[PDB]
């Protein structure tokens, strides 16, 4: 069949994606909570940014310093490593069993990520305009 | 914005509790093809399964949750719905703390404990969802009861964040 | 038949001995990084707790808030980076192998049952973190 | 089948590579725009935006991260895009190396020679640009 | 056959490994050179640390700021991404065509990385002692 | 570089608009085997497909875009080619703002508006390309019309950056 | 915590040494099927293999390590078990340094030496384990002797850290 | 340490040049099984192949080389040994600059240019190695000529870094 727009999600079941989102929220909220009632800048917005960047195995501008922050961060790092490796491994499986049955990936079976990307850029520009107008008045 | 913060906290606490209690009560978690006692389209919940069509339609039977330590523990935990119920309990206690805050403004920790209850309720909710889905695995769709549980989780986490902000700002303002 | 997925089946690509030696290597690296960073009396941020955090983050490929500046610290860091790269690639590669060829070819999406263990460890860690935060609070408030 | 100098591009179609380049430019420009015209603040000029985006795609992290909501949305979707695309590259390369269209060989220098040539070309270009910058700034 | 101690190098040919080492040196030296004769702390040792960390996709304490430094860094990043992906992909190939001819990998076919690790720790301790004695006298 | 910046902006605005309009008009996007009525080599644009060798050489015919809701939406969007046209519209408005900025020196935002329009044109352009490619493949080569679209995107983004720089410099010099 | 630090160091030094010495002495590293002379269940250490059920129950025999230069070196290193023995030696020297440090308060480096010895013992221990595992597999289970080795490693590393902390605190207080 | 730095620079320049020139001259790059004109063990270089045993032993021919734009260019570049020779040339010029430095201390850029030549020589060396190996691909082992080339690369890079450090320290010292 012709690949579907969001076919890049296929390696993991819908329930895994949904639970990833919930785990993301739970981690961000607990990191925020343990950081503000701890002896020794993880507000909620920065907690969400830390967690997002951790899941994408990207940069962190800040890492937790407390023991509780570091426990939260450490388990989220471990979860991320398993889940991303699982995505890659299962995608390799789907593509190897399809080749057994050029096989270069076509724009069509990653088109959804491009649409989400450009949608995000559009949304970002809109939010920038809104925030700017709000700060103007 | 303390008035609006408390308004959001109270409304959200009530919303989370209502959604989670309805979800635990109602029987539209899963649309599958089982039997109320031939297989037909059903609609199961946490406790009962019911027929969606045909002669026995509207007839519901208690789910035989039961028919390997791990399988046994999963089946036990899913049978009793420990975690959905625990999340309902914690939302109730969080609501009690939020209500009690206004009638006792001397002590600060009341609203903080509200926040902590809500956060814990969300965590229990997550464990419940995972256990439920995993136990089912051992075609189909999810009903509106399932999504009521999910929305309860989201709202609970939001209300927890707002409660902790109330406590933080009280201690920040008073201390300086 | 197809063995129903176990909790902790996410550990299956590597033998139990590899996992236990990863944990020992982790401790050894953290302690040596601490040692070669400290006893040098020229300088004395790589205490033991920060050493453990640096090492953990290196293994999870999450990078760092601090990097070693000495030659000894950098040697330790460099070999731990190389070890990490080989081990994680090995995990991914062997998991791909297991998912492609059944050895008790349709290939199905991973189900929540295949990764449920990692979710339980995660939520366990969040619970533990909250408990530790309470304990720290009570200790430091008295 | 002689590998071919630029055979390392084979896992992804030519259209994906060209759209990656366009997405890269678009992301860099929008990150610059939503970071600047906000007159409340005005480090994410255009050159730094391009560097942030490049490092994000190569999974090399950053010296600077966005702090605004708009910058973080842009960064977040670019991070997600990067993750999917790179996993797709690795997965499809695993497919081609597993099934020929049965033993598996170690990759030979011929299979990755193009990447070496691009590398050494970049080093040469960098040295040339350094000389040019030096001569410009010294007069 | 029983796996060899350095069997973890098998996915890439010996010539690739040797050229990776040479490319590493060449990159580090050019980064150092373009950074010291550029208008606008990459001395030779920091250049060699930046490059090593880039190849291991383990981030950095410092990134180049000049155009020439960023060109060098960019091509080294690209090279790294292709080479690491190639390693993982070919290892997946070797392990799949074996399973098609214990599931889990054994300590024996990663034993060499453990030996290199502990060797490096020993060497690090030795260098620390040497540097300490040198700075003492 | 103020004068030079404005010159680059104006020339670039015109160049981007011209390239994109030509691309949307001309019929050399794709080189493929088909029939404009055995199938011969042809060339297609967004609207017409035309044979370039044979008895019917130089003949053209409207593409039948409509010979799976996602497939339907893709077919719709690619049939209207809303995105290339929207890119041309936004380039037109950006050029108009650049022209107007020369008059209303009092209001800075005019040139900023130009900037934003150009940036947005670039985004719509990229969507266009993806949709186009995604719909076609659902051998061949790309003609000069396609590459005119691509170069339009690049120039549009460059001009957007330069325009925003002009506005930034205005609001910086004003503060000085 | 100075007194407590030294108490932990001394107790830990003794514990690590005792555990590692017992582990190297006792014969419950591996549980596997073999013959100490049909093959019965047995238990092996570093040197002796002994049957634990059958006619010859309680019988023991020297392992034949030597029944491919890398294979030869592995066999040699695992036959001598140089690394577990070296770990015991270094733990002994570390303990001796800890005892001596109580006397020569003038020379700080004594306790630092203790630290280093313990750390080094840990490394040799890990090499031992890897060599052991690598050689064996070239079903089964691990006995309490193996886990004594493992716990020795952990305690050795902890005591090394504490010793280095003592030395650091000495050179810090001295500077004050 | 300027005296020692200059000593290292001169000795290293000579060593790199000697090693690279020998490598480009000698004929022990590759041990394979070809023919000097049955296949026997040979020992090829950049220009000639020779028999290592049997009757025709000591007899050397000329590598055919020439016996698909990419394949053509690779074969051309490998046939002429452009890059090894270019690396020899650049090492020669670097040595000339290093020698000329002392006889003309007024101008600084001389040693800097020495360093740049050496760095460039190393890069050419790398390209040569890659081209050589890749061209061979289109059992075997590498001889001592190959490793002479490799060591020339390493030394060239180390001399380049020392030369640049001489220049940097001269400008740092004089400027301040
Ligand atoms: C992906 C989802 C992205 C969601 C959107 C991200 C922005 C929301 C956080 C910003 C925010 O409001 O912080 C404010 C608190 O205000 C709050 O209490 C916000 C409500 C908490 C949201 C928790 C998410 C569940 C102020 O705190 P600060 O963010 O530290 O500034
Ligand atoms: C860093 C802190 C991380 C902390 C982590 C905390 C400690 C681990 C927590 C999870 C234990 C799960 C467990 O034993 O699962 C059993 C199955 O269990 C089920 O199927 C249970 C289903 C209900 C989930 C609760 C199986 O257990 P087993 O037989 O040992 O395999
Ligand atoms: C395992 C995972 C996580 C556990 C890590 C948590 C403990 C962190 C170190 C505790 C510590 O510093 O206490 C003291 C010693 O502490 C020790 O001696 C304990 C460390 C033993 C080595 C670990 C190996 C075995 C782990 C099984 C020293 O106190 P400090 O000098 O303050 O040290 C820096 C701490 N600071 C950054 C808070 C200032
Ligand atoms: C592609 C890869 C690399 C190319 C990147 C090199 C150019 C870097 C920006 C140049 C620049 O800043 O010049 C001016 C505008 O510059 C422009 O308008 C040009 C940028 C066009 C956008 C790129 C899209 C097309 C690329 C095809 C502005 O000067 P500035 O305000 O100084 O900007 C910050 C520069 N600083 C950090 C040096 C201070
Ligand atoms: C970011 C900086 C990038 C810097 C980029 C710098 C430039 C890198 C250019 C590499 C071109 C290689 C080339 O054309 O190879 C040909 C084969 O070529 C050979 O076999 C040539 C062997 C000698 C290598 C020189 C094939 O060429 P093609 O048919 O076009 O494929
Ligand atoms: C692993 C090696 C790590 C150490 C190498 C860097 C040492 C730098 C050094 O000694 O400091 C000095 C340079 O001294 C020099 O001139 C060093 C010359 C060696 C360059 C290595 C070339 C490439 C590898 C073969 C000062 O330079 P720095 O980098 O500011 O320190
Ligand atoms: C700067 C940082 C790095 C610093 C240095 C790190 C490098 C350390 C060197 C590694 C030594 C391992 C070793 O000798 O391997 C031996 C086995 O080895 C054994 O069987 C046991 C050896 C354990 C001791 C390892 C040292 C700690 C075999 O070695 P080999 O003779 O080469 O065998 C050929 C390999 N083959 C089997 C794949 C064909
Ligand atoms: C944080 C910010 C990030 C947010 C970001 C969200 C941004 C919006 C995402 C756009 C979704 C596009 C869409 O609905 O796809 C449609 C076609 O789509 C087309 O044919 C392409 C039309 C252009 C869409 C450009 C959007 C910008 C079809 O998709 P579907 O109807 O869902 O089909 C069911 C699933 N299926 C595709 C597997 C069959
Ligand atoms: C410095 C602060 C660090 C604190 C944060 C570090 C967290 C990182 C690691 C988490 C995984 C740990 C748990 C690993 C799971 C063990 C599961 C297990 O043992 O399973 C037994 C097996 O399944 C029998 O059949
Ligand atoms: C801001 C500073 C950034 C500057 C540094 C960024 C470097 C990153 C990218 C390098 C790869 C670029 C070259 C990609 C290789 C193209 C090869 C090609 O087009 O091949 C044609 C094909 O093989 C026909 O058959
Ligand atoms: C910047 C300061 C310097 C940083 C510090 C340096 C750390 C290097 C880390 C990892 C690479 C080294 C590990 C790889 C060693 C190779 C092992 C090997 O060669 O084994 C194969 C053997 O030849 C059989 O064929
Ligand atoms: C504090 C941080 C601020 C947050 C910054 C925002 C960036 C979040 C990043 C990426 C996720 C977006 C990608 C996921 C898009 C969801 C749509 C999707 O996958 O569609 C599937 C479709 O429903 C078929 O069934
Ligand atoms: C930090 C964690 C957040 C990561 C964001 C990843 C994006 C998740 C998208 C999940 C959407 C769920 C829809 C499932 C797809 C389907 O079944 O068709
Ligand atoms: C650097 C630390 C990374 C985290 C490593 C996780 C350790 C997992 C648990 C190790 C114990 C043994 C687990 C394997 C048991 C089995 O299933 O056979
Ligand atoms: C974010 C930038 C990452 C670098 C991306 C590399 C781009 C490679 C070159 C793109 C042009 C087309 C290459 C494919 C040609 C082909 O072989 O068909
Ligand atoms: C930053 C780049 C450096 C990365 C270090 C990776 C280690 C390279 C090791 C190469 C050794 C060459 C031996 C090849 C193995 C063999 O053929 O048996």
């Amino acid at each position: 069949s012709k690949p579907g727009v969001f076919s890049f999600l296929d390696p993991l079941a819908y329930e895994i994606w949904m639970c990833i989102v919930f785990a993301y929220i739970g981690v961000s909220v607990v990191l925020f909570l343990v950081s503000r009632f701890s002896p020794y800048e993880f507000g909620i917005f920065n907690s969400l940014w830390f967690s997002l960047g951790a899941f994408m195995q990207q940069g962190c501008d800040i890492s937790p310093r407390s023991l509780s922050g570091r426990i939260v961060g450490g388990v989220w790092w471990f979860f991320t490593l398993i889940i991303i490796s699982s995505y890659t491994a299962n995608l390799a499986a789907f593509l190897t069993v399809e080749r057994m049955v050029t096989s270069a990936l076509s724009l069509s079976n990653v088109a959804g990520v491009f649409y989400i990307l450009i949608g995000g850029l559009g949304l970002a520009m809109l939010v920038a305009l809104i925030e700017f107008c709000y700060k103007s008045r | 914005d303390r008035g609006i913060q408390m308004l959001i906290t109270t409304v959200g606490a009530f919303a989370a509790f209502s959604l989670m209690t309805i979800a635990v009560g109602t029987d539209y978690w899963l649309y599958s093809r089982g039997v109320c006692r031939e297989e037909v389209m059903t609609h199961s919940g946490l406790w009962r399964t019911c027929c969606l069509e045909g002669a026995f339609r509207g007839v519901c039977k208690k789910i035989d949750h039961f028919p390997d330590t791990a399988e046994y523990l999963l089946r036990a935990v899913r049978a009793s719905s420990v975690f959905p119920i625990l999340s309902v309990t914690l939302l109730f206690f969080g609501g009690l703390c939020v209500a009690a805050s206004e009638f006792h403004r001397s002590r600060h920790s009341v609203i903080l404990s509200a926040g902590i209850f809500f956060v814990s309720a969300g965590l229990s909710n997550i464990i419940g969802i995972i256990v439920y889905i995993s136990a089912n695995a051992g075609s189909y769709s999810y009903g509106w009861s399932f999504y009521f549980g999910a929305f309860s989780f989201i709202i609970a986490e939001i209300v927890g964040v707002v409660a902790v902000h109330i406590y933080i700002e009280k201690h920040q303002q008073l201390r300086a």
